[PDB]
Parts: structure tokens; C-alpha cells; sequence
């Protein structure tokens, strides 16, 4: 059973974006 | 501690969005909006401990595509879709799609996802394709084009039924721990 991953679980820390993308994130996030 | 980031790319309109918010939430998107850059963690347990998966969701629009690949550092793995039901989606893969993530990071994985593959036997979407003397993508077709630009794996999926949807995270997941 190594190589089983689990369903996702919801609301983890997003990972970092380039600051300079910021603005055009949204809203779906 | 342990993360995964993937960036996911594509045609637009092949179901980037559906395919992330379907994985990550269970819901499908209620009306088609246009992505400019969005950005999705969930955290999976492999093999008993946490990783977060950071989904970094894209533009299919060429007006992006000067903005598209600063979102490209550091990536663990990509997914280039293109539905299984519009045949300038899969050509753009190898005219577009590979070329761009490659040149910009040419070590990393990439998986060719298939999407929206519960159109393939539906009946309106198939009389559609015939107006213009069109077909679905076959498997056997993607999988030889996967082996051609070296992706890791061909995988398909509907973002809607959900078929198939788990598994091409899983390989995903696999592919940037390889
Ligand atoms: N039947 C079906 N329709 C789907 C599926 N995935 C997406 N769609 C539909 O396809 C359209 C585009 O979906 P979307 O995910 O927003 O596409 P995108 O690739 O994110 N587009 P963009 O590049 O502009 O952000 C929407 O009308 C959506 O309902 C699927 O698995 N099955
Ligand atoms: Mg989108
Ligand atoms: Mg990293």
C-alpha cells in the first residue's frame, strides 16, 4: 500500500505566488 | 514542511477550472469564467504524512501568455489538458502548450491530461464534431503523442462525473516525486 494518497483535504496553505502576480488572482480562489 | 506545486495549462475552455475546483472541493463551477490566475492548496497524506499540493490554475488565453510563465518557477510537475473532444486543443499540445513549459523549465514532469471525456459517447457533442468532419481524440492517439514529447504518463478525466478525476492528481502527485 506505498503509494496510496488520500483524498484531498480542503483549505491548506496556498503556496507562494510572485508578488507581482497578486493582483491578477481572483476571485476563484 | 513537505509541499508539491503543479501548474496546470491549456487551451481554453478544456476545463482547467472544473478539473481543480472538482478535485479540490467537489463542486463543479456553475458558469464558464475565464482564468487569469488562480491559485489552490489542498493538502493529500502519502503514505501516512502530509504534503500540500499547491494548484496553480492558468490562462488559457493568448493575451497571457507573456504573464502565464512567471507563475512557472519552482514547479514540481505540470499538467497540459486538452479535451478529448475539441481536436485543435490536442494539437495545441504539441504546438503550444509542451514547447512553452519546456523551454521554461526543461527538467520538470508533465502529464497530457484528457478532459471532459463524458462527451466522448455523448451524442450532441459527437453530431457537433461531424458538422465539420471532425472525431474525439482516441486514447491510442494520445498515448503515442505522450510517448512523442516524452510526457510522464497520458491520463483522462471528467471534471463532471468526476470519472478518472482522483487518479490523474494521483499520478500527478507521483510524477513530481519521482
Ligand atoms: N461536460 C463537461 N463539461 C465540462 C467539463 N469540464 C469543463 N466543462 C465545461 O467546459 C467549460 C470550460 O470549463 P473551464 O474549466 O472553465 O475551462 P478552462 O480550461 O478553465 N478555461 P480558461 O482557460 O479560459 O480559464 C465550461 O462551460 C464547463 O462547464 C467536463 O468534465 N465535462
Ligand atoms: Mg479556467
Ligand atoms: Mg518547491
Amino acid at each position: 500500500s506505498n503509494l496510496v494518497i488520500s483524498d484531498p483535504i480542503p483549505g491548506a496553505k496556498p503556496l507562494p505566488v510572485p508578488p507581482e502576480l497578486a493582483p491578477f488572482v481572483g476571485r476563484m480562489s | 514542511m513537505q509541499t508539491i506545486k503543479c501548474v496546470v495549462v491549456g487551451d481554453v475552455a478544456v476545463g482547467k477550472t472544473c478539473l481543480l475546483i472538482s478535485y479540490t472541493t467537489n463542486k463543479f463551477p456553475s458558469e464558464y469564467v475565464p482564468t487569469v490566475f488562480d491559485n489552490y492548496a489542498v493538502t493529500v497524506m502519502i503514505g501516512g504524512e502530509p504534503y500540500t499540493l499547491g494548484l496553480f490554475d492558468t490562462a488559457g488565453q493568448e493575451d497571457y501568455d507573456r504573464l502565464r510563465p512567471l507563475s512557472y518557477p519552482q514547479t514540481d510537475v505540470f499538467l497540459v489538458c486538452f479535451s478529448v473532444v475539441s481536436p485543435s486543443s490536442f494539437e495545441n499540445v504539441k504546438e503550444k502548450w509542451v514547447p512553452e513549459i519546456t523551454h521554461h523549465c526543461p527538467k520538470t514532469p508533465f502529464l497530457l491530461v484528457g478532459t471532459q471525456i463524458d462527451l466522448r459517447d455523448d451524442p450532441s457533442t459527437i453530431e457537433k464534431l461531424a458538422k465539420n468532419k471532425q472525431k474525439p481524440i482516441t486514447p491510442e492517439t494520445a498515448e503515442k503523442l505522450a510517448r512523442d514529447l516524452k510526457a510522464v504518463k497520458y491520463v483522462e478525466c471528467s471534471a463532471l462525473t468526476q470519472k478518472g478525476l482522483k487518479n490523474v492528481f494521483d499520478e500527478a502527485i507521483l510524477a513530481a516525486l519521482e
